[PDB]
C-alpha cells in the first residue's frame, strides 16, 4: 500500500507548515495585511488573528490541525501574538529541513530546541522591567491601545474604547486574588449606535422590555429582584390563545389581571427592589397595564439570560413566588436605565459593586462587519491586562526582544558546541523571522531593515530599539509604541518549541489512508 | 528577464553536483573508475589531483574547476584537490541565499569579506616557523611525503628538498622561489638513493653515442645557425642524377664539416646546444656525428624549457656563423658531463655557470620508468612545501582541518559584523564543516549518522583542537605533524573566492556566434 | 479548503475587479455605451441598461475581491445618489496601476500607505477645483440644473430628461435653508404622457376612491391615522374567536360589522372633513363615511401618509392610540382634478409650503420605473448641494486637476510613499481616457491637451464629450457637483486599499 | 477591454444576418414561402416575415431585437413587417466596415439617428396630399396596398367595408390617429361576406339567457365584475357536499346572499349585464342566474378579460367590481339591445347605438366555411392598417421600392458636402438602403444589381420615374401603374430599424 516512511513523511510536514506560516507572515504587526475568509455560502468576512482564521479554515494537513489548538491557548491568556506563534513554529521547521538535507536527524535538533527555548527565555527576562503597579502599568497599556485599535477596525488610537476596556478587568481582579479569567469578562455587542458609543458596565446589560413608546420608563432602588416566579401572571414561552366560552369569563379575566399587578408590585417592594427580572412573559395588553400602574417590568428574559445576571451578582434566583426574602434575591450596587442604540429603546444596566464575576463592556456598532472588527480589538485588550494583574512585567516586543534573544542563542552554539549546536543555530535564525516578515508585509525591504536593528543590538543591549511598527521612516519601538507583556512574548517561545515536541512523539507515520478525515 | 534567473540556478546546480561526486577526497573512499570515453578509449584513473587537471568538460561553470587546481599548484603545489572541494562549499551557500532574496551582487561582495577575515584568523592560529631554518623545514617535508605514496623513500627525500630550495632562496617573507627556477629533470637509470642535487643549471636532453666529454672546462653554446657546405648553404655546381654523383656531393659535404667542428672547438666548446627550429636542417645530421668526435655535446630539436633557462640564468646569447667565426656572447661554464649511471641515461650538467643567485636543478633518478615516477611526484610535493614557507611562512593544521576550525571562529566575527554580508559568511562557516562529511558520504550506505558526528567531534575541541584528518581522534591539530604551510589554505580560500564569484556575476544567456 | 497565498490571491483579486471595471467603463456618462443585462440561473431574459449600479445586482459575481466592489456601489446609490458607476470604474483603475508595483519587488503596504497621503492631497485639490455657485436665487437655480441633468443620462432616461430636470430643481428650490427630501414626495404613477409631468405645490395622494364618495372640501381639517377594519388595530369593539357551535361562522361575520361602525363614530368625534387611513376601509365603513360628510382614502403609503402629517400640520394617531385626542392639520382647499387620465387628490394650502410632490407620468412601464430611480439618485445629490452650494467643473476637468496635484507631489518626494504617488496620478487621469472613448473621439489627443491646461492652472477648459473636442467649462450642462465627487474619490480609493490588503483569501468553497 | 464586446458584437451580427437572409427571399408579393421546422417537428408554411422569427429564433442577443422590432412594427403601422427586418440586417453589414476603419460605436449610433432625421426630409418632398374626410381617396390608397399583401381574394369585398368603419371614427379634419383600440374585429359562424356589416354599438360574444328577455329597448348598460354568490369552498359555489347536513348549513348562508345581490342590481336599473366566466369570477349561482334573467334583464354570461377591458374604454361602461360601485355614473346608455339569429347561425348580442367617448365601430366579419371566415379576418386587418397610417400622415408616397433608392442617393451626396468623421457612417447607411429594392427585383425575376444600378440613374436625372413593377418583373414606371404606400408605412420601417441597430451597437 502507500506509505510515506521516515524521511518522506517529514518532508510532507514541512510543506504544510511553511504554507500556513507564510499566510500568517504577511499579517504580522499593524503593518499587517488583512485576512478575508470566504465560507461555503460565499459569505465574506474580514478578520485578523491567527487563532480565528485557523478555526474557520477547513484543515487540510496534520501540522495545520495541530496549530489550531495551539493558537487558541495563545488567544485566551495573551490575546495577541496568535499569528506570531504560528509563524515561529513553521519557520523553525523550514530551517530544520535545511539541517535535514545536511545530514542532521530531526531527533537531534528537536532535543536542542527545548534547550534553545530555555536560553531564549532567560535572555528575555533581562530585557525591560518586571516591576509595575496598577496605576503605572497604564502608560504601556496606552502604547498597547495604539497598535491594537490601529490595525483592526480603525487605523487610529481611540482613547474611549481603550480606557473602558482596561477598567472592566480591574473590577473583577480586586474581588479575588489579582487574577481574572476570560469567562469573568466579556465583550457583548449589540448594534444601534457607532463604535465610539460605548459604556462601562460593571455587571450586565439586558434588553429592557417596553410595550410601547408612550408607556412610562422609570428606574429606582440599587438592587435587582431576580425571579423565575411571576411579577405579573405568566405566559411561559409557548403560544396561547383565549379559550373562554362565554362573554362572562372574558370580563372576569381582566379584573383578575389588575389585582395580580398590584400584589406582585408590593411583594417585591416590601422585601426591597422594584425592578423585576422574570424568565416568563405575558402578552402585550397585560404588560401595558403594568407599565401604566408604574414600577417597570422586564418580561421575556432568556433561559441563559437570567443565569448571566445571577452569576455576576453572586446571589440566587427564587424558584417560587412564596419564597421571597431579600437574601434570596441578587445584590447590585446600582440599577440605572441607559439609552441603548441612539434612536432605539432604553436598556437596563445592572452595575455591581457588591460582587463581580461577569463584567461586560457594552459596545455599539453600525454594521455587522464593523462591530466584529471592533470587538476583535476589545478581546485582545482584555487579555494583555490579565497578564499584568497576576504579575506585572512588560517587554519591548515587535522585533526588539526577538533579535536580542536571537543573537544570544547564536553565540552559545559556538560556546557549547556538541548535540545542541545545530539546534541553537536554527533557533537563533527563527526568532529573526519575526521582525523580518513584519518588514515583508510593511513598506520597506526585509533584509535591509533587519540589518539596521541588528547593528544596534551589538552597539547596545536590552533595546527600546526594534523595527518600525507604525510604517515610519524612523525605527524604534518607544516611538513606534509597541509593547507586549514579558510573559506574553515568553509564552510564544514556549508554544513554538511545543509544536516541534508534539510532532516528534510516536513513530506512527502508518496510515490506511485515514490521517486527515 | 527569465534568462538571468534560470542560468544562475543551473550553473550552480551543474558544478556543484560534479563537486559532490568529486568530493570523495583523502584516504580510501568511493569506488574506482574504468571509463568508456566519448571517443571510445579505455582510461583508468586514481588520485584526485591528477584527475582534476586532466578533466575534460564543456559546461562553462565546470571548466572553472579544472583551472582552479592548476593555479594552486603554481603558488602552493599543495592543496590541489583541496581548493576545489572547498569551492563547492561556497556554491552550496549561493542557492540558499537566492531563496532568501539576497541579490547575487551582494553574495559576490561577501566572498571578499569572508576572505579578508578568514586569512587573518589563519595567521592567528598558525605557529610561525622560520623559512630559512632547516629543522622545522625537515619535519614539514616529512608531513607531505608520508601523506603521499612513499613511506620508505621518504628518508632520502626530506633532506634533499631543504638543500635545493636553499640554493634559490631570498631572505624575505615576500614572494620568491618558483618552479621556473627549480628545474625538474627525469633521467632513466640511477635509483632514488642516487638522486642528485646540482646547485647550478643542468638540462635534460639526449646526447648521441657514449664516449664524450665528462671533464671540466666548457664554453656553453647557444647557437642559431645552419652550416655552409656543398649542398647545404654554400654553392656546388655538381648536379646529381646518379647514385654515384650522389655519393660525391655527400662526401665533399661531410668532409668540409670535419674541418668546421675544429673552429667550434677552438672556441672552447665541449657543449654546444642547437636551436629548436631549423633554418634549413640546422646543423646537418652529418654535423652531429663530427661534433661528437671534437668532444662536443648535441641536441637538435631542443625542448622549450632549455632555451628559457639558458638565456636567463647563464646570460647566454646567440652567435654568428662558424666560417664567419663565433661572436663570443656565450656565458661562462666549466662542466660538460654526460651522465651515464647504471648503463643508461644521457644528460648535460653545467657547473661554474653564472647565476643571478637563483636556479637549482634536481635530477630525478629511478632504475625503471615507473620507479622514476615514484620519486618524481613525492619530491615535487616535498620541494613545494618548503617553498611555500619563503613565499609566506608559518604552519597551520593540515589536511584541510583549519577550514573546519576556521568555521567556529568565523561565525562569531559575522554576527558582530552585522552587515548584509554577515548572513552569507555565517552560512559559509557551516558549509566548511561539511568537507570530511561529504568526502565519506558517497562511498557506501547509511549516510546520515556519521555525517553529523564528525562536525561535533571537531567543533567541541574548540579553537585549538578537533578531530584530525590524517589520524582521526580528537587531539591538538596545530602542531602534532598534521600541519601544512600558511600559504596552502590562504591560497585555497583566495582562489575559490574569485572563481565562484564569477558565476554570480553573469546575467542573461551568452554564446558567441 | 484552499489557502490562496499573497501573489496568487492578487491575480484572482485583480481579474475580479477588472472584469467588473469593463462593464461600468462602457456604461459611463451621457454618451456611454449600454450593457446587456442577462438574468442568470433562472431563464435567460434580457433588458438593456446604461446604469452601472444595476449591472452588479442583477448579474452577481463569485470573485471575492469583486464582491467588495458590489458593497461599495450600494453606498453611492442612497447617500450621494449619483456616482454609483463613476466610483466603480476608478477603483478598478487604481488596481490596474497596482499590478506593475506588486510584480517589481514592491510590497502591498507601500502602495496603500502612499495612496492615503495622496487622497488627502486630492481632496485639497477638489476644494480648489470647487468654486462656490448658487448662493443667490438666480444662480442657485442654474446650480441644481447642471448636476441633475448629469445623473439621468448616466443611469438611463435621456429622451424626456429635460422636462423632469425643470420640476426637480424647482422642488428643491422651494425648501430654502434646509436640504429636505422629507417633504418632497416622489410619486411614480401609471397614466399621463411621457412628455407631460406635473409638480403640485402642496401634497398629492394619487389614491382615489371614485366619484362615489366626497372629494370637495373647503377649509379642510385632517386626521392622519392607521386604523384597521380587518387588520384590527387596537380599540377593539368586536369579539374574540371562539367555536362552540356549528352556526358560529355567522356570528363572527356580524361581530366584525359592529366593530367597523363603532370605530367610524370615534373618528367622527374629531370634527373633521378629511380622513386618511393607511390601512383598508371595508365596504361597510366606506359607505358610512360618505354619508357622514367625510372623505375616504384607503391604501395610503407608509412614506406618504407620515410625510403628509408633517406638512399639513397634523399628527399621526400611531396604530389608532389616539381616537379623539390628536391635533389636526389644516389646508385651504381640497380639490379633485384630472391630470392625465387619472383622478388625483390635491392638497393645496399646505401649512409648511416647503412641501411639493413630483409626479412622474409614464406611458411605457420600462421608462416609468427606471426614471423613478435615476431621479431619486439626482434628488440625493440636490439636497447635499443645499448644505454646501458649490460645483466643481465636471467633464474630466476635476479628474485631471486631482491627478496633476498628486503629480507635483509625486516629484518632490524619493521615499517608499513616492512610488505609489506616480501610480495614484495615473489612476485619476485614466478616468478621462474612458470618457474620451465614450465621446467616440480618440483619447490620446484630448487627454494630453487637458493635461497641459491644468499644469499651467486652468479649470476653465475641460473635456466636452458632447462636441468631441477640448472646450470651455464655465458651469455648463456638463459639470458635476463637488458633493458627488468627494465621495466618489474617497470610496474608490478606500475600496482599492481594502482589495490590496486582502491577499490572505481563504476560499472554503 | 472593449475587445471582448467587439468579439461578442460581431458574433451577434452574423447570427442576426443569417436569420434575416431567409426573409429577403420572402419579400413582397413575389416572396418565396419558407418551410419552417419547429422544435415540435411541424412544418409551417408562411410568407409573412414576422411569424418566422417568433416561432423559433437562435439564442443570441441581436436575434431577439428582430422579434421585438417587428412586434413594434405591428402596433405602429401594422404593415411593412417583412420589409423592416430587411433594412435592419442590411445596416449591420455596413457597420462591420466602419468598425474596422476606426469609427467608434458611439459615432455610428448617433449618426444612424441623425441619418433617419435627414432621411425623412427627402421622403416628404416626394409625398403628395389626399383628403382624409373623403371616403374615395382613402379607398384607392387602401386597394393598392391590398394587391401587394398576401391575402387578396375576398379583399375586394372587404375594402369598402374597411373604410366605412374608419370614416365613422374620424370626426375632425385631423383625422385623429385611428387605433384598433376603437375598431373591433368580431367573427360570427355562418353567413357570407355580403352579410358582413358595421354595427354602430359593439357586438359581444356568445349570449347565455333563454329565460331572460330577448329584445329590450331603452336599455342601461350594467357591468358585473362582482360575484353572484358567497365565495368558494371547493367549487365556484359556496355549496359542497360530504354529509347531508353539511350542505344544509352552507345553504343557509347562500340562500340569503343570492336574493340580496340579484335585487340590488335591479334597484339601481340595468337591462344589459355583462358577466364573465365561472373561472374568471370566484362564484356565480345558477339559482341567482335563473332569478336574475326572470326579473326581465337581458344577460350575456361568459366573456373574456380582454373583452371586459375593451368595453370599459369604448362605451364608457366603467368598472363595477363591487356592490358599492353600482351608481348611475358607471352605467352606459344603450338605444337598443337585440338578439340576432340571422345572417349566420348562432346568437350574438348587438347593442345598436351606444353613448360612447371617442367613437367605436365593430365589423362582424363572416363567411361560409371556417377557412373563409379566417381569410376575411386577415383581409380587414390588412385593409384597416393602411387606412389608419394615411389619416395619421396626410401625404401619399409610392411603393415598388423606388423611394428607397431616391433617399439613398441624396443622402450620399449631402454627406459628402457636410463632411466629418460621421460621413462614412451616413454614406454606408444609404448603401444599406440599396439592398432592399435589389432583393425585391430578384424575386420579381430580373438580374438584381443591374436593376438597381439603372433605377438610380433614372432617379438622378428625372426623379419621380421607374420602380419595381409586378407585371414586367423589372424596370417600368409605377406612375403608369399606381403602386402607393402610406407615408407612415415607410417612416416606420426606417425609424424602428435604426433604433434596433442603435441598441446592438451600444450593447456590450
Amino acid at each position: 500500500k502507500s506509505r510515506l516512511m521516515g524521511l518522506e513523511a517529514l518532508k510532507s510536514h514541512i510543506m504544510a507548515a511553511k504554507a500556513v506560516a507564510n499566510t500568517m507572515r504577511t499579517s504580522l504587526g499593524p503593518n499587517g495585511l488583512d485576512k478575508m475568509m470566504v465560507d461555503k455560502d460565499g459569505d465574506v468576512t474580514v478578520t485578523n488573528d491567527g487563532a480565528t482564521i485557523l478555526s474557520m479554515m477547513d484543515v487540510d494537513h496534520q501540522i495545520a490541525k495541530l496549530m489550531v489548538e495551539l493558537s487558541k491557548s495563545q488567544d485566551d491568556e495573551i490575546g495577541d501574538g496568535t499569528t506570531g506563534v504560528v509563524v515561529l513554529a513553521g519557520a523553525l521547521l523550514e530551517e530544520a529541513e535545511q539541517l535535514l538535507d545536511r545530514g542532521i536527524h530531526p531527533i537531534r535538533i528537536a532535543d536542542g530546541y527545548e534547550q534553545a527555548a530555555r536560553v531564549a527565555i532567560e535572555h528575555l527576562d533581562k530585557i525591560s522591567d518586571s516591576v509595575l503597579v496598577d496605576i503605572k502599568d497604564t502608560e504601556p497599556l496606552i502604547q498597547t491601545a495604539k497598535t491594537t485599535l490601529g490595525s483592526k477596525v480603525v487605523n487610529s488610537c481611540h482613547r474611549q474604547m481603550a480606557e473602558i476596556a482596561v477598567n472592566a478587568v480591574l473590577t473583577v481582579a480586586d474581588m479575588e486574588r489579582r487574577d481574572v479569567d476570560f469567562e469573568l469578562i466579556k465583550v457583548e455587542g449589540k448594534v444601534g449606535g457607532r463604535l465610539e458609543d460605548t459604556k462601562l458596565i460593571k455587571g450586565v446589560i439586558v434588553d429592557k422590555d417596553f410595550s410601547h413608546p408612550q408607556m412610562p420608563k422609570k428606574v429606582e432602588d440599587a438592587k435587582i429582584a431576580i425571579l423565575t416566579c411571576p411579577f405579573e401572571p405568566p405566559k411561559p414561552k409557548t403560544k396561547h390563545k383565549l379559550d373562554v366560552t362565554s362573554v362572562e369569563d372574558y370580563k372576569a379575566l381582566q379584573k383578575y389581571e389588575k389585582e395580580k399587578f398590584e400584589e406582585m408590585i408590593q411583594q417585591i417592594k416590601e422585601t426591597g427592589a422594584n425592578l423585576a427580572i422574570c424568565q416568563w412573559g405575558f402578552d402585550d395588553e397585560a404588560n401595558h397595564l403594568l407599565l401604566q400602574n408604574n414600577l417597570p417590568a422586564v418580561r421575556w428574559v432568556g433561559g441563559p439570560e437570567i443565569e448571566l445576571i445571577a452569576i455576576a451578582t453572586g446571589g440566587r434566583i427564587v424558584p417560587r413566588f412564596s419564597e421571597l426574602t431579600a437574601e434570596k434575591l441578587g445584590f447590585a450596587g446600582l440599577v440605572q436605565e441607559i439609552s441603548f442604540g441612539t434612536t432605539k429603546d432604553k436598556m437596563l444596566v445592572i452595575e455591581q459593586c457588591k460582587n463581580s464575576r461577569a463584567v461586560t463592556i457594552f459596545i455599539r456598532g453600525g454594521n455587522k462587519m464593523i462591530i466584529e472588527e471592533a470587538k476583535r480589538s476589545l478581546h485582545d485588550a482584555l487579555c494583555v491586562i490579565r497578564n499584568l494583574i497576576r504579575d506585572n512585567r512588560v517587554v519591548y516586543g515587535g522585533g526588539a526582544a526577538e533579535i536580542s534573544c536571537a543573537l544570544a542563542v547564536s553565540q552559545e552554539a559556538d560556546k557549547c558546541p556538541t548535540l545542541e549546536q545545530y539546534a541553537m543555530r536554527a533557533f537563533a535564525d527563527a526568532l529573526e523571522v519575526i521582525p523580518m516578515a513584519l518588514s515583508e508585509n510593511s513598506g520597506m525591504n526585509p533584509i535591509q531593515t533587519m540589518t539596521e536593528v541588528r547593528a544596534r543590538q551589538v552597539k547596545e543591549m536590552n533595546p527600546a530599539l526594534g523595527i518600525d511598527c507604525l510604517h515610519k521612516g524612523t525605527n524604534d519601538m518607544k516611538q513606534q509604541h509597541v509593547i507586549e507583556t514579558l510573559i506574553g512574548k515568553k509564552q510564544q517561545i514556549s508554544l513554538a518549541t511545543q509544536m516541534v515536541r508534539m510532532i516528534l512523539k510516536i513513530d506512527d507515520i502508518r496510515k490506511p489512508g485515514e490521517s486527515e478525515e | 528577464r527569465d534568462k538571468p534567473a534560470q542560468i544562475r540556478f543551473s550553473n550552480i546546480s551543474a558544478a556543484k553536483a560534479v563537486a559532490d561526486a568529486i568530493r570523495t577526497s583523502l584516504g580510501p573512499k568511493g569506488m574506482d573508475k574504468m571509463i568508456q570515453d566519448g571517443k571510445g578509449d579505455v582510461t583508468i584513473t586514481n588520485d584526485g589531483a591528477t584527475i582534476l587537471k586532466q578533466m575534460q568538460v564543456l559546461h562553462p561553470a565546470a571548466r572553472m574547476l579544472v583551472e582552479l587546481s592548476k593555479a594552486q599548484d603554481i603558488e602552493a603545489g599543495d592543496g590541489t584537490t583541496s581548493v576545489v572541494i572547498i569551492a563547492g562549499s561556497l556554491l552550496d551557500s549561493c542557492t540558499k541565499l537566492l531563496q532568501k532574496g539576497i541579490h547575487p551582487t551582494i553574495i559576490s561582495e561577501s566572498f571578499q569579506k569572508a576572505l579578508e577575515k578568514g586569512i587573518e584568523i589563519l595567521t592567528d592560529m598558525s605557529r610561525p616557523v622560520e623559512l630559512s631554518d632547516r629543522e622545522t623545514l625537515l619535519n614539514s617535508a616529512t608531513t607531505s611525503l608520508n601523506s603521499k605514496v612513499v613511506s620508505q623513500y621518504s628518508s632520502l627525500l626530506s633532506p634533499m628538498s631543504v638543500n635545493a630550495v636553499m640554493k634559490v632562496i631570498d631572505p624575505a617573507t615576500a614572494t620568491s622561489v618558483d618552479l621556473r627556477d627549480i628545474k625538474i629533470v627525469k633521467k632513466l637509470g640511477g635509483t632514488i638513493d642516487d638522486c642528485e642535487l646540482v646547485e647550478g643549471l643542468v638540462l635534460t636532453q639526449k646526447v648521441s653515442n657514449s664516449g664524450i666529454t665528462r671533464v671540466e672546462k666548457a664554453k656553453i653554446g647557444l647557437i642559431q645557425f645552419c652550416l655552409s657546405a656543398p649542398k647545404t648553404d654554400m654553392d656546388n655546381q655538381i648536379v646529381v642524377s646518379d647514385y654515384a654523383q650522389m655519393d660525391r656531393v655527400l662526401r665533399e659535404e661531410r668532409a668540409y664539416i670535419l674541418n668546421l667542428v675544429k673552429q667550434i672547438k677552438k672556441t672552447g666548446c665541449n657543449v654546444l646546444l642547437i636551436q629548436k627550429s631549423i633554418l634549413r636542417d640546422a646543423l646537418s645530421d652529418l654535423a652531429l656525428h663530427f661534433l661528437n668526435k671534437m668532444k662536443i655535446m648535441v641536441i637538435k630539436d631542443i625542448e622549450r624549457e632549455d632555451i628559457e633557462f639558458i638565456c636567463k640564468t647563464i646570460g647566454t646569447k646567440p652567435v654568428a656563423h662558424i666560417d664567419q667565426f663565433t661572436a663570443d656572447m656565450l656565458g661562462s661554464a666549466e662542466l660538460a658531463e654526460e651522465v651515464n649511471l647504471n648503463g643508461s641515461g644521457k644528460l648535460l650538467k653545467i657547473t661554474g655557470c653564472a647565476s643571478p643567485g637563483k636556479t637549482v636543478t634536481i635530477v630525478v633518478r629511478g632504475s625503471n620508468k615507473l620507479v622514476i615516477e615514484e620519486a618524481e611526484r613525492s619530491i615535487h610535493d616535498a620541494l613545494c612545501v618548503i617553498r611555500c614557507l619563503v613565499k609566506k611562512r608559518a604552519l597551520i593544521a593540515g589536511g584541510g582541518a583549519p577550514e573546519i576550525e576556521l568555521a567556529l571562529r568565523l561565525t562569531e566575527y559575522s554576527r558582530t559584523l552585522s552587515g548584509m554580508e554577515s548572513y552569507c559568511v555565517r552560512a559559509f562557516a557551516d558549509a566548511m564543516e561539511v568537507i570530511p562529511s561529504t568526502l565519506a558520504e558517497n562511498a557506501g550506505l547509511n549516510p546520515i549518522s556519521t555525517v553529523t558526528e564528525l562536525r561535533n567531534r571537531h567543533a567541541q575541541g574548540e579553537k585549538t583542537a578537533g578531530i584530525n584528518v590524517r589520524k582521526g581522534g580528537i587531539s591538538n591539530i596545530l602542531e602534532e605533524l598534521v600541519v601544512q604551510p600558511l600559504l596552502v589554505s590562504v591560497s585555497a580560500l583566495t582562489l575559490a573566492t574569485e572563481t565562484v564569484r564569477s558565476i554570480l556575476k553573469i546575467d542573461d544567456v551568452v554564446n558567441t556566434r | 479548503a484552499d489557502e490562496e497565498r499573497a501573489e496568487t490571491a492578487r491575480l484572482t483579486s485583480f481579474i475580479g475587479a477588472i472584469a467588473i471595471g469593463d462593464l461600468v467603463k462602457s456604461t459611463l456618462g451621457p454618451k456611454g455605451m449600454d450593457k446587456i443585462l442577462l438574468s442568470s440561473g433562472r431563464d435567460a431574459s434580457l433588458m438593456v441598461t446604461n446604469d452601472g449600479a444595476t449591472i452588479l445586482k442583477n448579474i452577481g459575481v463569485d470573485n471575492p475581491a469583486a464582491k467588495v466592489l458590489v458593497d461599495m456601489s450600494r453606498v453611492q446609490d442612497d447617500e450621494v445618489g449619483d456616482g454609483t458607476t463613476s466610483v466603480t470604474v476608478l477603483a478598478a483603475e487604481l488596481l490596474r496601476e497596482a499590478e506593475s508595483l506588486i510584480a517589481k519587488k514592491i510590497h502591498p503596504q507601500t502602495i496603500i500607505a502612499g495612496w492615503r497621503e495622496a487622497t488627502k492631497a486630492a481632496r485639497e485639490a477638489l476644494l480648489s477645483s470647487a468654486v462656490d455657485h448658487g448662493s443667490d436665487e438666480v444662480k442657485f437655480r442654474q446650480d441644481l440644473m447642471n448636476i441633475a441633468g448629469t445623473t439621468l443620462s448616466s443611469k438611463l432616461l435621456t429622451h424626456h430628461k429635460d422636462h423632469f430636470t425643470k420640476l426637480a430643481v424647482e422642488a428643491v428650490l422651494r425648501l430654502k435653508g434646509s436640504g429636505n427630501l422629507e417633504a418632497i414626495h416622489i410619486i411614480k404613477k401609471l397614466g399621463g404622457s411621457l412628455a407631460d409631468s406635473y409638480l403640485d405645490e402642496g401634497f398629492l395622494l394619487d389614491k382615489k376612491i371614485g366619484v362615489n364618495q366626497p372629494k370637495r372640501i373647503e377649509n379642510a381639517k385632517i386626521l392622519i391615522a392607521n386604523t384597521g377594519m380587518d387588520t384590527d388595530k387596537i380599540k377593539i369593539f368586536g369579539s374574540r374567536v371562539r367555536v362552540d357551535s356549528t352556526a358560529k361562522v355567522a356570528e363572527i361575520e356580524h361581530a366584525e360589522k359592529e366593530k367597523m361602525k363603532e370605530k367610524v363614530e370615534r373618528i367622527l368625534k374629531h370634527g373633521i372633513n378629511c380622513f386618511i387611513n393607511r390601512q383598508l376601509i371595508y365596504n361597510y365603513p366606506e359607505q358610512l363615511f360618505g354619508a357622514a360628510g367625510v372623505m375616504a382614502i384607503e391604501h395610503a403609503d407608509f412614506a406618504g401618509v407620515e410625510r403628509l402629517a408633517l406638512v399639513t400640520g397634523g399628527e399621526i394617531a400611531s396604530t389608532f392610540d389616539h381616537p379623539e385626542l390628536v391635533k389636526l392639520g389644516s389646508c385651504k382647499l381640497i380639490e379633485e382634478v384630472m391630470i392625465g387620465e387619472d383622478k388625483l387628490i390635491h392638497f393645496s394650502g399646505v401649512a409648511l409650503g416647503e412641501a411639493c410632490t413630483i409626479v412622474l407620468r409614464g406611458a411605457t412601464q420600462q421608462i416609468l420605473d427606471e426614471a423613478e430611480r435615476s431621479l431619486h439618485d439626482a434628488l440625493c445629490v440636490l439636497a447635499q448641494t443645499v448644505k454646501d452650494s458649490r460645483t466643481v467643473y465636471g467633464g474630466g476637468c476635476s479628474e485631471m486637476l486631482m491627478a496633476h496635484a498628486v503629480t507635483q507631489l509625486a516629484n518632490r518626494t524619493p521615499g517608499k510613499e513616492a512610488v505609489a504617488m506616480e501610480s495614484y496620478a495615473k489612476a485619476l487621469r485614466m478616468l478621462p481616457t474612458i470618457i474620451a472613448d465614450n465621446a467616440g473621439y480618440d483619447s490620446a489627443d484630448l487627454v494630453a491637451q487637458l493635461r497641459a491646461a491644468h499644469s499651467e492652472g486652468n479649470t476653465t477648459a475641460g473635456l466636452d464629450m458632447r462636441e468631441g473636442t477640448i472646450g470651455d467649462m464655465a458651469i455648463l450642462g456638463i459639470t458635476e457637483s463637488f458633493q458627488v465627487k468627494r465621495q466618489v474619490l474617497l470610496s474608490a480609493a478606500e475600496a482599492a486599499e481594502v482589495i490590496l490588503r486582502v491577499d490572505n483569501i481563504i476560499k472554503a468553497a
